[PDB]
Order: C-alpha cells, then structure tokens, then sequence
C-alpha cells in the first residue's frame, strides 16, 4: 500500500475534496445502518399491544428522511471522489506529453514508441482507479464491515454475530484464489488466441501463393486445428469461472441459516426477539459486499505500484540530453566554422566523424558529396543539437553553440530532412507549420519559388513521390532561415527540377548561408566550396574546379 | 437479419442448451424454496405459541405441564378437549402473559392489578392472568424443537443439493456459446478461399483480419451476455414471483409493479450512456492518434518550435475527454446504485404499510413469516438490476460486429472449383487478343496476342504503368480477361477449374513470402504430400546455410520473425527453392528489385538459370540485361504489344533498347 504514499503531492493540492468525501462517506454509512434496526423495532412492536397510526405514520417519515439523505450524499461522495480521479487522469496526460515534447531523439532511440504509449493508454487508467476507487474499497473494507459487525455485536448479540461471519472470511479467501487462477487462465487463452490471429494475417497477405500452389486446404487445416486450441483454452477458464456463484450461494445460504436457526434457538431461551432476528438478517445481506471489497483493494492496489513506478522512470529520471546555459548576446550568425569536430553516436562505438575542420563564410554555399554512409549527414546533426556535443569546436563567429539559446538556434536553421516528414494536416497548415500561422499571402510566393504550384494546381487541398520533398523544402523557405540545411532534398526529381530550383534558391538566398548534401554530384556544381566524406574524414575539399583536376570520384556519368 | 441468424447458429448445439435450461430451473427451484423454509420455521413454531392451547390428560399426548396442569395445542389436537377448556398465552411489551380462561375478543394489552385487559376499542373483558418467567416459557417451545430441526436439515440438504446444478449449467452454457463461435468461424474462413482476388485487392489485409477474429470474439461476448445475464435472470425473477404469488397475493401485485421501472430505467440510461460513451472513445482515438503522430516524426516539431501549438491542440482533446468522462460520472451517480437503494428503502416502507395496516384492523394477523419471505425475495430480486442495465445498452457494438460477419458470410459473388490436375502441361500457352479491364471503361490490355514455344525466357519488358504485372493476373486466372481468349495446350483457361490450371504454372512474386514456421515446412507449404525433396534447396546453393545452424527441413526455424533476419537475397532464394520443389511446367517470374547490388544477384542469376531449364518461363522485369539470351523478347505500350522479336532483331533498330543501354551506364 505505497502507491497513496508516492501521490502526496496530488492529495495534497486535493485535500478539501478528499476530506468532503470520506465524511460524507463516513456518515452515510452511519446513517444507512438505520432502516434495518427501524423494521425490526416496527415488526417487534406490532406483535406488542400497544400499535397505533401515529407509529404507522413516524415510521413512513423517518424512512423517507433517511432515503433522501443517503440519496443525495451518496450522489456527492461519488462526484467527489471520481471528479478526483477524473483530474488525476488529466493531469497525468498533461505531463506525460509534456516530458515527450521536451525530449531529444536519443530518449526515444532507447525507448520504444509501443512502451509510451502504453504508459500513455494504460498505467494512467491504473492509477486513476487506484486514487478513486481503491480508496472507495478501503474505506468500506476498513470501516464498513467494522461499524456492521460492531452494530450487529450490540444491538442484536455477540454469539449469534460470532456464529453466523464465519463462513465469509473462507468465502473471501476461496474468491481470491479462484481471482488469481482464472487471470492466469484467461492470460494463456489471450496468448492463445493472439497466436491464432498471428496466422491468420500469414494466409490472407499471401494469398496469391497459396492460391497459386493451391494450398488452401492446408491453411483451413491449420486454422480448424488452431481454433480448437483456442476453444480448450477457453474451456480451461470456464472451469474455474463457474466456481464463482456456487461458493458464494454456499457460504451465504450456510451464514443465513445459521442466522435463522441459531436466533431461533435463542428466542425460545428468550434472548433475543423476532424484530432482532428480521434485523440480523439484513445486517449480513449488506455485510456480503466487504467481503469482495477486500479483494478489490488489494488488486487495484498492486496494479497502481505497478503501473506508477514505472510511469516515474520514464516521466521524471530522464534528462534533457541537451542544456542551454546562461544566453549569449548575439543577434545574427556571422560564420560557421569547425575547429577538429570530433563526435560519436550514442548507440555506437564508431567515430563517424574524426576532426573535420572547414569554414562557411556568409552567403557561403557548401556541397558535401561521398558514398551512402560516409557520414554525409552526421555533421549536420552536430549543428541541430540533436546530441552530446561530443567534443570539438563549432563557433557561431567566435562563441561556440553551446551559448546559443536553443531557441535562438532553430530560428536560423531551415531543416529539410532526407526521410519524408509530413503531418497528417491539410497542405496549408503543413506549409504555415513553419511560419506558425503569421500570414497567407506568402505561401503562393513560397511555392512559386519553389516552382511547384503545377503540383498544388494539379491536386485537391487537403489531406496530405516527389510531393512531400517539395512541400517540405517550401516549408523550410517559409521560414527564410539565415542558415539553410537540405539533406538529399530533391532525390526523386534529377537534371531537369532540381537545378532549376537550386538556381533560384541561391538566387534568392544571396547573403544567407546554404549547405547542400545530395548523391549527385551535378547539383553542387555552383557550389564555391565543395567537400568529399569519406569515412570520418574528408578526403578533398575544394572548388568545383578543382575536383576535376583530381582523382575521378563518381563523376563516372557525364 | 442479425437476430435470424444469431437463432440459427445457436440452434446448432440445441442438446447443450436444453440441458442447461433444465439443471438452471431446478437449482433456481431449490434456491426459491429455501426461504419457504425459512418461513414456515418462523411462523408455524415461534408464533404457534400464540394459537390456541386446550387442555387434556398427561400421557405426553404433545402435551406440557404448566403447574399441574397439561395442554395441548390445536393443530395437535385429537378432540379430547375442545370447547369447554380454553387456554391463551398473549404478550405484552416484553412480557409472556398466560389466561386460564376463553376469550372472545383481541386488540390492545395491559395489565393492571393482575387482570390482562385487553379494550380492542369495542369493550374491555378484563381477565386474571399470570407472567411466565423465563423457564416455564421454555416448557411451552421445548416441543417444537425437533421440528425445527427436520426443517434445519431440509434447507442444508437442498443447500448442497442446488450447488451441483449451479456449476452444471454456467459451464454447459459457456460451452455452447465457445462451440458455436467455433462453428461460425470456420465457416467464415472457408468462405474466405472461395473470395475473388478483387476483394482482397480492393480492401486492406488488416480488416479482413479483424473480421474474421475479432467481430467473432464480439458475437462470442455477446452470446455469453445473452444467455448467462439475461436468460439466467428472467427464469430467476420468474421464480422468485412464483414464490411471492404463492405467499400473499396482494403484496404480489405490488411487487409485480417494479417491472415498468426496470423497463424505464433501461430505456433512459441507455439513451444517455450510448451517446456519452461513443464521445469517449472518439475522443480517446483521437488522442492516441495524436500522441502516436507526435512521438514519430517529432524532430521538425522540435526544429520548427511547434510545441507550444501541439501542446494547445493535446490539451483541448484532453479537457474535451474529461468534460465527457465527468458527465457520465454524473449519470451514473443517479441512477447506477442509489436508485436501486431508494427502491429497496421504498419496499421497505412498502412492506410496513401493507403489515401495520393490517395489525390496526385487529383483524388480520402480522404473519411475521411471510414479512422475512418477502424481505429475502425482494433484496434476491432486486440484485440483478444493474448488470441487466448495463449490457442491455452495451449490445449495440456486437450487435453491428454480427452484422458485419453476416454481411460478409452473404456474398454471392464467388468461386466455386477444385481439382488436382490429371496431366501434365507441356508448358504450351498462347493468348488471342486478350483485352482486359481492371474496374471497368478503362483498358490495361487490349488485343494482346503471341504464343510462347516450349523454348522458355519469354520476357515482358515495357515501362512503368505499360500493363505488364496484368498478364500475370491473366496468365493464373485472378482475373478473368472478359475479352478475347486465352489458351494452354489448346485447350482454354476458361473452360476448366482453377486449382487445375494453378497446379501446372508457378509463381515468384517481388515480396518473397516467408510464412512463420521452420524452413522445410515454408518450403514446402506445410503441404505434408511430398517427402524430404526439400533437399531440392541444394539445386539452387548450399552457401552454408544449412550448416550455419540445424538444418531447415523442418528442424530449423528462424522464420518466425518474418524472415526479417535473413537477408531479403536469401528470401527470394528460397522462393525459386520452393518454385523448383513444385516443380511446375510454367514459372513466371514477377521480379522488380530495386537494387541488384551486383553482389546478392548472382545467386538470383544463378537459381534462374538453373530452374528455367527444361520449362517455358516468363521473366516479368524491367533490367534488360539478365534477359539477354530470351528466346523471344516483347514490349507493349500503354497495353498494347508494339514490338516483338529476339534481342538481336530488336536490336536491328536501336530504339527503346538502345536508351535504356545507353543512358543507363553509370
Ligand atoms: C495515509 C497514511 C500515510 C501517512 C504517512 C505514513 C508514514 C510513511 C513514512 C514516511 O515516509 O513518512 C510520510 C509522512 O506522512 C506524509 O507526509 C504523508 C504522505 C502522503 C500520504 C497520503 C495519504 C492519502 C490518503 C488518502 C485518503 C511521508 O512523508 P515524509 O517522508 O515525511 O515527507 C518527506 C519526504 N518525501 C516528501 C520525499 C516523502
Ligand atoms: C409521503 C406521505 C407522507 C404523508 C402521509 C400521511 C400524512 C398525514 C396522515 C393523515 C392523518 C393526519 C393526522 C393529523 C396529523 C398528525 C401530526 C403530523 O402531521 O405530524 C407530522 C409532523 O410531525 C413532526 O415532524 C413533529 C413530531 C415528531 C415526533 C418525533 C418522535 C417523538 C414522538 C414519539 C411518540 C412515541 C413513539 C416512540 C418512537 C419515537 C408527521 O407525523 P407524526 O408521525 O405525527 O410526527
Ligand atoms: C456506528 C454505529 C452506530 C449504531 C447505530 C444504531 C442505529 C439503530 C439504533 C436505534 C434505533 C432507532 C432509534 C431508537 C428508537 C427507540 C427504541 C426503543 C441500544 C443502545 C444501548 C447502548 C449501546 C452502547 C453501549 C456502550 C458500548 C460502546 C459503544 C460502541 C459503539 C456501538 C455501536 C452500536
Ligand atoms: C473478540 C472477543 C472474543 C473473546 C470472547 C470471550 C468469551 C467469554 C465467554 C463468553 C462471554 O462472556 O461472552 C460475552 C460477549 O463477548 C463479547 O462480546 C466480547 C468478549 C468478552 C466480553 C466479556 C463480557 C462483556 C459483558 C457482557 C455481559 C453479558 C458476554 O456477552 P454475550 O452474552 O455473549 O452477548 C450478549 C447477549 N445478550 C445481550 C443478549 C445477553
Ligand atoms: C452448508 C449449510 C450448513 C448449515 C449449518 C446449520 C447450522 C445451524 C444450526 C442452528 C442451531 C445450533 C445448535 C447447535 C447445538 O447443538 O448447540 C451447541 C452449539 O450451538 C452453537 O452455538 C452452534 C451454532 C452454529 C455454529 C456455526 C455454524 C457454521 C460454522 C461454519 C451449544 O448450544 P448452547 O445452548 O450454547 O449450550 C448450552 C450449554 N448447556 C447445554 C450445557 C446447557
Ligand atoms: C422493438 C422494436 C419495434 C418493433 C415493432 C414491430 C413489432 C412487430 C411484431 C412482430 C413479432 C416479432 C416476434 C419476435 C421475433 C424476434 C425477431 C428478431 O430477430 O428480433 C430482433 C433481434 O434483435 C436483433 O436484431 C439483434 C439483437 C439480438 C439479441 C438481443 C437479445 C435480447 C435483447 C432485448 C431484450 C432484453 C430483430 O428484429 P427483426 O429483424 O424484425 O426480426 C426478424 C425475424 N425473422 C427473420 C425470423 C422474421
Ligand atoms: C417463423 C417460423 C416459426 C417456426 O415455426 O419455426 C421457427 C421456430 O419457431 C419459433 O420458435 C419462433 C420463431 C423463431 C424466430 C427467432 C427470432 C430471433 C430470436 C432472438 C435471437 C437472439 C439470440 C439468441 C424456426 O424457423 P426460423 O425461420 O429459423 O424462425
Ligand atoms: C430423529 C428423530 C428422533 C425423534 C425423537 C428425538 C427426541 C429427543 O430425544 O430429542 C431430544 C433433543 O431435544 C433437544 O432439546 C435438542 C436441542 C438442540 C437441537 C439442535 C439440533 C442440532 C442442530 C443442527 C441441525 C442440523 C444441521 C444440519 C446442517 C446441514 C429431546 O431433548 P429435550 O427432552 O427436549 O431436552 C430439553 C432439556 N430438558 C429435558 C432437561 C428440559
Ligand atoms: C404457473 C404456476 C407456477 C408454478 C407452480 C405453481 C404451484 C405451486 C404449488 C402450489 C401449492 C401451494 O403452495 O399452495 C398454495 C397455492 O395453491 C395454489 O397453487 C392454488 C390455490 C391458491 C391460489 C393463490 C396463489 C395463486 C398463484 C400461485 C402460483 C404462482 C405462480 C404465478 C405467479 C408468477 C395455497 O395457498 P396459500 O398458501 O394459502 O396462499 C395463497 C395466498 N392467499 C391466501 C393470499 C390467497
Ligand atoms: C427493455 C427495452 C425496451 C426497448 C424499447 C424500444 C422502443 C423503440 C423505440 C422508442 C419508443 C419509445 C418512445 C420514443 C420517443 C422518443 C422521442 O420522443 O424523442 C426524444 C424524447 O423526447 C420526448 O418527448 C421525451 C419523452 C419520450 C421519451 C421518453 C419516454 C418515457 C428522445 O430522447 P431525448 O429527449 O431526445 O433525449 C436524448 C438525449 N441525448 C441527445 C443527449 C442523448
Ligand atoms: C434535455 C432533455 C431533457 C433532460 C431531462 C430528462 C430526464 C433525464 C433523466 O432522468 O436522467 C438523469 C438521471 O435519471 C434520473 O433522473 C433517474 C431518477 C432519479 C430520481 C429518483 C440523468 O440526466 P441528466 O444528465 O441529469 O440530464 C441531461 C442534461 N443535459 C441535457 C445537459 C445533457
Ligand atoms: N542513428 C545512428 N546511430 C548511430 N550511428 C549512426 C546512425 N546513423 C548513421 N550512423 C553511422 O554514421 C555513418 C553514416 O552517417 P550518415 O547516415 O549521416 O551518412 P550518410 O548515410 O552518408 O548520409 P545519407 O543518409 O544522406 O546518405 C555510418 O558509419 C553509420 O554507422
Ligand atoms: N488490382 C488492380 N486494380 C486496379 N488497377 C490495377 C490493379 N493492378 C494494377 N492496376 C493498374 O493497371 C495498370 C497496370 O499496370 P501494371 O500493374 O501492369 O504495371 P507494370 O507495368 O507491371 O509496372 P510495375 O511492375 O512497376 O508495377 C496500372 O495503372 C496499375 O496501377
């Protein structure tokens, strides 16, 4: 039971309702003890002489006093407490997708996107439920079955009520265990029957070859066979499920007679009356429900530890892979250098980047060429902050990027990546998502530039090959970034789009640095500087000129 | 219609159902009569005391010594002494007053010097009478004693007796419903293999799957639903009025009278959890959507500062599903439990009404038994309000699963034909002007004609969206040319079963399907006809694989992971493995990789070269150089074959081969 100590925080900026809760909670059980003890004293005074209307009508009105107060501080306890549970489910989601947002891609290379949302689907339910109704359950199981036993023991008798709660702590006991077994039943049915669904996905994606090999039958053999597994396995839990109402009828009826029987031996000796005996009866009828309770508490509660130590880890311990620090003063970058930069990935122990050095001057255009996997890209992911600074020197015109307000950088990055990144948005919230909704009238601008408003022509706004590069290139030039990053940007369109596009974009971008990452070596042709990776260093670097008087590299087309 | 065929399946399996009706009634019979029990233990043995009492001789006749005096009650009564001899013993606030003497009227008690008065508001006769301590009152119950005890018995007896049938008919009725969803399984399953390919073409693989298994888990809920909740509380409910009826007939009444709320109730809370119920889970789907498209891709969310606008939009779902969540807190804080409390309270005061009504006539008596009767009834009947409720507005999501199962069980539109072949091709195959449509009024093919000699590597080499993939299609029957004709060995595809023309021809498609199981077992399809020939694997190459671990004619199994870990060179080679194992008379090879890689692709090569060999095959792709030595090449256009010859004839004129060649280099 720690998992209410783990939640201070919530209950103690929720304590009035709490506190309203369990009074309220406290006194409608005090007052619903009543009506039992009103009809036995009705019933024992009927047989009595003295019965007259004025009896008749006091009990009527104390009734229905009593029903409408229950009633309505029922309803109360029961807005209060799950309102609580309602708040603590909101505020977990809020946190949740905060500490997402704030995170950088190595958390999530770490963590698996089936585990968040997991912790964002389930553990929240289960602790919601731990802070409602687990509470609800352990203030019945706790004072409930204390104030009815209490209330039986001396109003009634202490050997009739000793007598007749036997059977139901065995009764609480044989539930839990039948609980525990059953779940373990139904969690191998579920295995079984996923497994059946596995299969089943198999013979109905292939099934041109099974077709074509005319196999069906086998599949329909596997399948029967497979069904009936699952058929067993949910046999097996019916077996233990129908050991529910026989217990219960049992130990009931058994508490009930005894009750009955016991009471009756006492009234011959005169202890007790019939309005006492008709009263007990109805304590034990509302006494069968602690019993359950008991069990209840007890699972939600280990589900809620379970659930909340390990929602903590993944919402507290991590830390920001990056951290800004005290802001530097500087408005605009001047240069962007790199003084030996050497860097490598968490998940790896390769360098993939050994001392580069090289230097960009403003409205300095750098194409970088090599092969697939000479780390063409992992020196633009040293300049987005996106990991470990590694070690190295990379200075915005003599300050290094670690002074540089995270939110200042990205204000003059323009990121295009290589991989296709589109939100399920209508085209002209993907296209405003990086000017984040100032205007309209420059979006047919930033198209036109982009030379792709013949695509825009030729298709319905909304929703939403070469389609996405060129909406996101067009939403980086929203932004007109001072500092314009595209990784493989225009792959699927070669010699005839994309030299015009580069042409404008410089043409346009005069003053403002550019880099160009792309395979093809033909679109960095008016590049001024141009660099070769190889490995974790650069073989050359130079001039277009240059490369061709040096060793032929990929040049081998044209 | 869903509710028709519901009928017809669970009519299927009747045996089992009738069975668990019947043991359901007898231990329902047994459990009802119980509280009978109960009753007449109260009433006829404690109240007894105050029936009449006459007296007689003292043989132990059933009778008691007062003082010297001894008695007999009227039930057990042989006429000795009836009218002359008197006896009463009333009682008076806690009191036990006994009267020697015969009486005539009955109302109010007092005592005031000795003389038990009782006015009655008519008269007062006052009579002499005594207190009985605490002893001689014992004297009076200590016959009845062993009745009681018989009663005991009874009740423990039937007690144990009605557990058996409880645990009799839960189970067989669990058992029904698990062994019909079997049945209807099944049966959807085996339609499946008479579908056309167009509904698969036509429709995602994830629904299908999801018809087939889940819609059958909601139709399994909803039968156990069904017969467990509402069957078990109607004949339950049924008893429990019998007994009511059967104990007093005006209370029955009343108590008959709490249907039409039951009725109501449903009615409202239904209308309003549906609704309710149905903005939650939009609400939730939405979030999780959201929360999925943001955890991926959330590097330009970052780059471009976007969080704060995400955050806006999470937050108006989150407060939306909240606003939601708390109204249905609101409903069922007025209805799910202090409704069923106000109503038990309510026949309580109803219960006092009736029997304190009757005690003031001074005529009716109390009956004290049948007041605990009625208590024990009403609080068994008035248990199962809330399940009733609840899955009465739950059924609406199964009751649309069965419809989908059933929409899909309907269709008319299906292939009926099975056959093993009875000979063998001879790999002739030809095609006379074939024009095939896919959906209609647009045309992929039209008035494609050739004949392929047994000489094999006839390859289809065009462009992209030219209409090559469709001759596939045609070529195994998935589609029927709707023009034209088609014919193999001079007899037409149109004239035989499909599974026979299927049985002659083979299939390597670009995904190389590697179904979950062992490698002999992918291999050979879990056919189980064929004999170790897997060993067929050494044709194509040995390259270790084997050796690396186990062997893979049923005794090694790294496939169960989609073959993901195999490298996708090794997939496509186990697919010819399994062409060859077949061993058709035509192979068509639908190949389409994106890269040769120059490295992976010589074992293609190689397998190709080796399964081609001694059939006629058609070699579906589009690099032009692994075609080189094809007997007859063919280029068609927008669907119509515009050229064909060998490679040195179509080299004559330089042309379409003459760009690729050239412009492709480097
Ligand atoms: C109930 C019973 C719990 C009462 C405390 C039991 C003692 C636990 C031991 C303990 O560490 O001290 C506890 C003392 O008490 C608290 O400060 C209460 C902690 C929250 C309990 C909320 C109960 C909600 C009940 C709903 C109905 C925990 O607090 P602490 O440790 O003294 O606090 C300092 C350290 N800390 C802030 C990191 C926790
Ligand atoms: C939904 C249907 C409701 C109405 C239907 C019937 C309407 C009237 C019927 C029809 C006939 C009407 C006859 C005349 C009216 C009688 C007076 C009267 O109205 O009193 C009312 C106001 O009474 C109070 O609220 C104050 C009295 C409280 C006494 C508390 C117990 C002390 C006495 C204990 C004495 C010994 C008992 C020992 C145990 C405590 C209530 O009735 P009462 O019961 O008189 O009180
Ligand atoms: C939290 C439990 C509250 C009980 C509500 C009873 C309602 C029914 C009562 C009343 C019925 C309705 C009103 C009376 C009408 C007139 C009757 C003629 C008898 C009490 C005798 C004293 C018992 C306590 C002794 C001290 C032990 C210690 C006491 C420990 C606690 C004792 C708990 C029982
Ligand atoms: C955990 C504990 C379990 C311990 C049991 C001890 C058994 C002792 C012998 C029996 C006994 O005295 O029972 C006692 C009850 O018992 C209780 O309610 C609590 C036990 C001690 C009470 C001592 C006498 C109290 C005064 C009570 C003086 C009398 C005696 O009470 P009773 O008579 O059993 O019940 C009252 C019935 N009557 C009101 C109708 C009379
Ligand atoms: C499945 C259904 C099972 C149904 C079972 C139904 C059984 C109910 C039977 C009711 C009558 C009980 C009388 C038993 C008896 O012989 O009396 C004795 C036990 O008396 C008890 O106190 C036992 C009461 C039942 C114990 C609990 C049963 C459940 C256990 C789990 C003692 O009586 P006494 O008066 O205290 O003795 C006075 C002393 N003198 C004799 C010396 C003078
Ligand atoms: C209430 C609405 C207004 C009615 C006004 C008109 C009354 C005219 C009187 C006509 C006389 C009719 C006699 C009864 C025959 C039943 C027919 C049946 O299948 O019922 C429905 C089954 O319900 C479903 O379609 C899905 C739910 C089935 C399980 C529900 C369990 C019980 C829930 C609730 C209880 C707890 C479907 O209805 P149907 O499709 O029309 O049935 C055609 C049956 N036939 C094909 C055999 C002919
Ligand atoms: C009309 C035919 C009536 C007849 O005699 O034959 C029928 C039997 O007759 C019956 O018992 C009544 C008709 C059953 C209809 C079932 C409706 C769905 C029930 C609710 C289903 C809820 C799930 C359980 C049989 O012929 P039928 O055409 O199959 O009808
Ligand atoms: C069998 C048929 C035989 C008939 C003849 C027997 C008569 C006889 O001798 O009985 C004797 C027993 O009477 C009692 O006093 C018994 C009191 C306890 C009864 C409880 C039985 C067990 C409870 C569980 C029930 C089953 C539970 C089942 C659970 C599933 C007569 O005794 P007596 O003479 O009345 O004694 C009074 C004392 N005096 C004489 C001193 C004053
Ligand atoms: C279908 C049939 C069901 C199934 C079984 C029905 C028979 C069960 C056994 C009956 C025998 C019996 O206990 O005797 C009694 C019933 O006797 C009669 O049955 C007829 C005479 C009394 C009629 C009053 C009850 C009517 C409903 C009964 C059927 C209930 C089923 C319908 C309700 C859902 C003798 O009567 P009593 O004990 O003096 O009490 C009468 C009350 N009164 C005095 C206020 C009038
Ligand atoms: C056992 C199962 C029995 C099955 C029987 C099936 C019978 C078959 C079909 C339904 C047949 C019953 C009557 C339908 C009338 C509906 C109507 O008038 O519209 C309205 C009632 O508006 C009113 O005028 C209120 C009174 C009528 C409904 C309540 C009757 C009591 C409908 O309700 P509403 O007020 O619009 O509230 C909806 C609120 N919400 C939009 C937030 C969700
Ligand atoms: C708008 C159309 C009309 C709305 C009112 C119709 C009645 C609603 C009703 O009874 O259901 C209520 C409980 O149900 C009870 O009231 C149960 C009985 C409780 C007292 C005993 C619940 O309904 P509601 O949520 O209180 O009212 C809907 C409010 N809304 C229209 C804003 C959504
Ligand atoms: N996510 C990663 N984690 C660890 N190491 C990585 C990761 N991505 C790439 N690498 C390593 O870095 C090198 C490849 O870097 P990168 O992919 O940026 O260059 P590239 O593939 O040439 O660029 P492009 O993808 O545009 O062709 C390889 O040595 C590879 O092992
Ligand atoms: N099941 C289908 N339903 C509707 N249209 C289809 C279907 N299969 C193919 N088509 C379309 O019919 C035409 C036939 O093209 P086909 O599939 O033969 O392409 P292809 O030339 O083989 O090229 P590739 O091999 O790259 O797919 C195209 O427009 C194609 O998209």
């Amino acid at each position: 039971f720690s998992v209410l100590k783990k939640l201070g925080w919530f209950f103690k900026a929720y304590w009035l309702r709490y506190t309203i809760a369990i009074v309220l909670l406290l006194a409608v059980n005090v007052i619903e003890m009543f009506p039992p003890k009103l009809l036995g004293n009705a019933i024992d005074d009927m047989k009595a002489g003295a019965f007259t209307a004025e009896g008749l009508l006091f009990y009527i009105g104390i009734f229905f006093v009593l029903t409408a107060a229950v009633y309505i501080m029922s309803y109360f306890w029961m807005h209060q407490l799950f309102g609580g549970a309602n708040l603590m489910e909101k505020i977990l989601r809020t946190k949740l997708m905060g500490h997402l947002l704030t995170m950088s891609p190595p958390f999530y290379e770490k963590n698996r996107t089936g585990d968040l949302m997991a912790r964002g689907t389930n553990d929240l339910q289960a602790v919601s439920l731990t802070t409602g109704f687990g509470i609800l359950t352990l203030v019945d199981s706790t004072m409930f079955m204390m104030t009815i036993f209490l209330t039986m023991g001396f109003l009634i008798s202490w050997k009739l009520t000793f007598a007749a709660i036997i059977p139901l702590p065995v009764m609480a006991i044989a539930i839990s265990l039948y609980g525990s077994k059953i779940h373990e039943r139904f969690t191998e049915a579920q295995n079984a029957f996923g497994a059946l669904n596995d299969r089943v996905l198999e013979s109905v994606s292939g099934v041109r070859v099974i077709r074509a090999y005319v196999q069906e039958t086998n599949d329909v053999r596997r399948f029967n066979e497979m069904t009936a597994d699952v058929y067993q396995k949910n046999m097996k839990v019916a077996f233990i499920d129908s050991l529910f109402e026989p217990t219960v009828k049992l130990l009931v009826g058994a508490s009930y007679l005894i009750g009955l029987g016991y009471g009756a031996f006492l009234v011959f000796r005169n202890e007790l009356t019939l309005g006492e005996l008709v009263s007990f009866n109805v304590y034990l009828g509302m006494m069968i429900w602690p019993m359950f309770a008991i069990g209840e508490l007890i699972n939600v509660m280990q589900r809620g530890n379970a659930s909340l130590d390990r929602v903590n880890e993944t919402l507290s311990y991590e830390t920001d892979v990056t951290d800004p620090k005290q802001p530097a003063d500087l408005k605009e970058p001047g240069d962007i250098v790199f003084s030996h930069v050497s860097f490598t990935y968490p998940s790896s122990t390769s360098d993939n980047l050994q001392d580069i050095s090289f230097t960009v001057r403003k409205g300095q255009t750098v194409g970088i060429a090599g092969k697939t996997g000479s780390g063409k890209t992992t020196i633009i992911k040293q300049l987005l902050r996106q990991y470990p600074p590694g070690e190295g020197s990379i200075t915005f015109s003599g300050v290094p990027i670690q002074q540089i307000p995270l939110d200042r950088l990205r204000g003059w990055i323009g990121y295009v990546p290589q991989d296709h990144l589109l939100f399920s948005r209508t085209v002209k919230e993907n296209i405003l998502y990086g000017k984040q909704d100032a205007t309209d009238k420059e979006v047919q601008q930033a198209i036109a530039e982009a030379h792709f408003e013949k695509d825009l022509h030729m298709l319905p706004s909304g929703l939403e090959g070469g389609q996405k590069q060129r909406i996101s290139i067009a939403r980086a030039l929203m932004a007109n970034p001072e500092i314009l990053i595209l990784d493989q940007s225009l792959s699927a369109v070669d010699a005839k789009t994309e030299a015009a596009i580069i042409k404008n974009i410089r043409e346009n971008r005069k003053g403002k640095t550019t880099f160009i990452l792309t395979h093809r070596l033909s679109a960095v042709e008016h590049a001024d500087l141009i660099l070769v990776m190889d490995g974790g260093v650069i073989a050359e670097r130079g001039t277009h000129q240059e490369l061709l008087a040096n060793n032929g590299w990929y040049r081998e087309q044209y | 219609k869903i509710g028709k065929t519901l009928w017809r399946y669970a009519l299927l399996y009747r045996k089992l159902l009738i069975t668990a009706v019947l043991l359901l009634t007898v231990a329902v019979g047994a459990e009802l009569t119980g509280p009978f029990i109960g009753k007449k233990m109260i009433d006829d043995h404690i109240l007894g005391i105050e029936k009449t009492w006459y007296e007689a001789a003292e043989k132990d006749k059933n009778a008691v010594q007062f003082h010297g005096v001894s008695y007999v009650r009227e039930d057990r009564l042989q006429e000795p002494v009836s009218k002359a001899k008197e006896a009463h013993i009333y009682q008076v606030g806690m009191a036990f007053y006994f009267v020697d003497q015969a009486v005539s009227f009955d109302g109010n008690r007092t005592v005031s010097d000795g003389k038990l008065t009782i006015t009655n508001g008519d008269k007062s006769r006052a009579y002499a009478a005594e207190k009985l301590t605490k002893q001689e009152l014992f004297q009076f119950y200590q016959p009845e004693i062993k009745g009681m005890v018989l009663l005991i018995a009874l009740y423990g007896g039937l007690l144990v007796f009605s557990v058996f049938f409880q645990y009799g008919q839960h189970y067989l009725l669990q058992m029904s419903a698990n062994r019909i969803i079997q049945k209807m399984r099944q049966d959807v399953f085996s339609h499946i293999q008479k579908m056309p390919i167009r509904y698969f073409d036509n429709l995602p693989a994830g629904k299908v799957v999801a018809r087939i298994t889940n819609d059958t888990e909601a139709i399994r809920d909803l039968y156990v639903t069904v017969l467990s909740t509402f069957v078990t509380s109607g004949i339950y409910m049924f008893g429990i009025f019998t007994a009511l009826f059967l104990l007093d007939v005006k209370l029955a009444f009343v108590a008959l009278a709490i249907v039409p709320i039951i009725w109501l109730w449903s009615v409202i809370y239904r209308r309003y959890a549906s609704y309710y119920n149905q903005k939650i889970r939009s609400i939730n789907s939405d979030i999780n959507a959201k929360m999925n498209e943001s955890i991926q891709g959330m590097t330009i969310i970052q780059a471009f500062r976007h969080q704060k606008e995400t955050m806006r939009e999470f937050e108006e779902l989150n407060e939306s599903h909240f606003y939601f969540q708390n109204r249905m807190l609101n409903l069922n804080s007025l209805m799910s439990h202090n409704l069923v409390n106000v109503i038990r309270n309510l026949a309580f005061v109803a219960l006092i009404w009736h029997f304190g009504g009757a005690s003031l006539n001074a005529a009716g008596i109390v009956s004290i038994g049948v007041l605990y009767a009625f208590v024990d009834y009403l609080n068994r009947l008035f248990q199962p309000i809330t399940g009733i409720v609840n899955q009465f507005s739950k059924l609406e999501l199964a009751r649309v699963s069965a419809g989908r199962v059933f929409e899909l069980l309907e269709e008319k539109n299906t292939e009926e034909a099975g056959e093993p072949a009875k000979e063998r091709a001879l790999g002739r195959v030809e095609f006379r002007d074939v024009s095939f449509a896919y959906q209609e009024g647009e045309e992929v093919l039209k008035h494609i004609s050739f004949t392929a000699q047994k000489g094999e590597t006839v390859a289809l080499v065009g462009h992209t969206g030219s209409g090559k993939s469709s001759i596939l299609n045609l070529l195994f029957r998935f589609y029927d040319a709707q023009k034209g004709d088609v014919l193999i060995d001079g007899k037409s595809i149109y004239n035989m079963s499909r599974q026979e023309l299927r049985s002659h021809m083979g299939i390597v498609l670009q995904d190389p399907y590697l179904f979950s199981g062992t490698i002999g077992s992918n291999v050979s399809l879990d056919d189980e006809r064929m004999t170790e020939e897997e060993i067929k694997n050494a044709l194509r190459q040995v390259g270790a694989e084997p050796l690396l671990k186990k062997l893979p004619k049923g005794i090694n199994e790294p496939v169960i992971e989609k073959g993901s870990t195999l490298s996708s060179g090794e997939r496509q080679l186990i697919s010819f493995a399994r062409a060859l194992a077949f061993d058709p008379a035509i192979l068509i090879l639908d190949q389409a990789t994106a890269h040769i890689d120059t490295e992976t692709e010589a074992v293609i090569q190689k397998a190709l070269d080796v399964v081609k060999q001694g059939r006629t095959t058609f070699v579906i792709a589009h690099r032009l150089s692994t075609i080189r030595n094809a007997d007859q090449i063919l280029v068609l256009d927008k669907g119509e074959i515009v050229e064909r010859g060998n490679h040195e004839e179509l080299m004559a004129l330089e042309g379409q081969y003459y760009q690729m060649y050239e412009l492709q280099k480097g």
